[PDB]
């Protein structure tokens, strides 16, 4: 219970107890059954003084738990700036990878800690490191609302999916248009002004028009059709956009799709027409329109 | 705006998972433990087949083995069904169709037991091929990123969820597992029925060199998206 007391002393932030346990020869590198060490616990929980004394006694700054996480990963995720600073000054690998491939810079960008992003960059963080799913720190900042961090990363030459080619696609086959289809009209418009291909299908077969129909954005549906979207795209998806609009009760979208040539006879993988799906989902107003469609 | 149940997830929450399984008559039990932090959408878990050798590939059980830990951004808090049903919890039911092979049917309850978030599942698998990819253990020990689609089910006071899992096969091909999911609250309090949106997932599977039993170490990050400010 000596390493267990120290692990517990580090977890609980017991500065004096850590101090005492270590004069008795407590293993500064004690690890629990998932590879968590006192330094992991202190860094994760924001215990600066404990971090400093563990490092004093030879705590391994780059110890990895079962999930590949080092103390720097945990401190960068939690926003503990001073701890991040002391781990780096004491030899932490600024580009260590968790089991997904995230570096500390990924995690700080994902979590919104701008000052931590800056200090990781100062210490040699790879601005364009990719996790195993292809994401850069810029991708994680920008897809999750951290515009201030995204700008810092771009000033440090960080890029991301679609930063050079509007028709690039990510791990799941999403282009910039697929991401923008979820209600970002101005972005959709800008991408189309700049040559984005409206007909791109993701890894499940979905086009941007499928996604806009699913999410109920009429004006995005309209602009994608204006730019030549296939109104009846299915292929591997298993549904056309009209099927989706019928399931979810999007009457104005149904009307636009019909005006643009949507096929009332298209069957999904269960044999259902849009009319059948409107009936099955309690959207009799859409069923009424569909059976009268021009 | 924000549900009362969301307050239970402001920090790290311990997790327990218990799964009772029967696939083509092969019975097994899996236990998991670890923690989740919805602040970051992060799970750190380890699972053990306590009965012996797991008779299906570990990847095929990942989705069955706690979507209340997804990170919902502030502008989407009113769309987080999963936390709104806490602490009383929700029932999560799925059918998982493995293309050109059998299916899993699962029923789980996800709820607080004291301060621990607990996922208790019963799984039945039928019609598997004896030397297919599942019973033949031909799936890579790996996992992909997915988009998880979430819709309200007003009649049931819950949600419907649909997605396709892609399992890499040892030869380079992909085994599709088509997921049909439904969640309903256990309790009687108000819950949040969301507008249509998605979750984006990342996972990594690994092994513990000090674990002698058949097991899976899982790191997972999930974030909600698709509704604009």
């Amino acid at each position: 219970d000596l390493g267990k007391k120290l692990l517990e002393a580090a977890r609980a932030g017991q500065d004096d107890e850590v101090r005492i346990l270590m004069a008795n020869g407590a293993d500064v590198n004690a690890a629990d059954d998932v590879g968590v060490t006192p330094l992991h616990l202190a860094a994760q929980r924001g215990h600066l003084e404990i971090v400093e004394v563990l490092l004093k006694y030879g705590a391994d700054v780059n110890a990895a738990d079962l999930w590949g996480q080092t103390p720097l990963h945990l401190a960068a995720t939690a926003g503990h700036l001073e701890i991040v600073e002391v781990l780096l000054k004491n030899g932490a690998d600024v580009n260590a990878r968790d089991n997904i491939g995230h570096t500390p810079l990924h995690l700080a960008a994902w979590a919104g800690h701008l000052e931590i992003v800056e200090v990781l960059l100062k210490y040699g963080a790879d601005v364009n490191a990719q996790d195993k799913f292809g994401k850069t720190p810029f991708d994680l900042a920008i897809d999750n609302g951290n515009e201030d961090i995204a700008e810092v990363l771009q000033k440090a030459a960080g890029g991301g999916s679609g930063g050079g080619d509007v028709n690039a696609y990510d791990e799941v086959g999403w282009t910039p248009l697929h991401k923008a289809a979820w209600g970002h009209l101005e972005k959709v418009e800008d991408l189309l002004k700049n040559g984005a291909d409206v007909n791109a299908a993701d890894i499940d077969g979905y086009t941007p028009l499928h996604l806009a129909a699913f999410s109920g954005h009429l004006e995005i549906v309209e602009v994608l059709l204006k730019y030549g979207a296939d109104v009846n795209a299915d292929d591997q998806a298993g549904f056309t956009p009209l099927h989706l609009a019928a399931i979810f009760g999007h009457l104005e979208i149904v009307e636009v799709l019909l005006k643009n040539g949507a096929d009332v006879n298209a069957q999904d993988k269960f044999g259902k027409t849009p009319f059948d799906l409107a009936i099955d989902n309690g959207n009799e107003d859409i069923a009424e329109v569909l059976q009268k469609a021009a | 705006m924000v549900s009362k149940g969301e307050e239970l997830f402001t920090g790290v929450v311990p997790i327990l998972v218990e799964l009772d399984g029967d696939v083509n008559g092969h019975k097994f039990s899996v236990s998991g433990e670890g923690e989740g932090d919805a602040t970051y959408g992060k799970l750190t878990l380890k699972f053990i087949c306590t009965t012996g050798k797991l008779p299906v590939p570990w990847p095929t059980l990942v989705t069955t083995l706690v979507q209340c830990f997804s990170r919902y951004p502030d502008h989407m808090k009113q769309h987080d069904f999963f936390k709104s049903a806490m602490p009383e919890g929700y029932v999560q039911e799925r059918t998982i169709f493995f293309k050109d092979d059998g299916n899993y049917k699962t029923r789980a309850e996800v709820k607080f037991e004291g301060d621990t978030l607990v996922n208790r599942i019963e799984l039945k698998g039928i019609d598997f091929k004896e030397d297919g990819n599942i019973l033949g253990h031909k799936l890579e020990y790996n996992y992909n990123s997915h988009n998880v689609y979430i819709m309200a089910d007003k009649q049931k006071n819950g949600i419907k969820v649909n997605f396709k899992i892609r399992h890499n096969i040892e030869d380079g091909s992909v085994q599709l597992a088509d997921h049909y999911q439904q969640n309903t609250p256990i309790g009687d309090g108000p819950v949040l029925l969301p507008d249509n949106h998605y979750l984006s997932t990342q996972s990594a599977l690994s092994k513990d060199p000090n674990e002698k039993r058949d097991h899976m170490v899982l790191l997972e990050f999930v974030t909600a998206a698709g509704i604009t400010l």
